[PDB]
């Protein structure tokens, strides 16, 4: 409510660790938790996979 | 949350 949770990747990113997600620019994400500020927990609408993503790499859509 | 810093934006 009020807060937007659908995001789009602005750049390509390759997971560095076992916890983070890799993605293509243009890939959409449902955000599961954004309370930490640097790393957000999310789900890829493309693979159905779950994991962390850098918040500075994605932008709000719709 | 990985912490090892998100790399700066391009």
């Amino acid at each position: 409510g009020t807060g937007v949770t659908l995001f789009v990747a602005l750049y390509d990113y390759e997971a560095r660790t076992e916890d983070d997600l890799s993605f293509h620019k243009g890939e959409k994400f449902q955000i599961l938790n954004s309370s930490e500020g640097d790393w957000w927990e999310a789900r890829s609408l493309t693979t159905g996979e779950t994991g962390y993503i850098p918040s500075n790499y994605v932008a709000p859509v719709d | 949350p990985p912490a090892y810093p998100p790399p700066p934006v391009p």
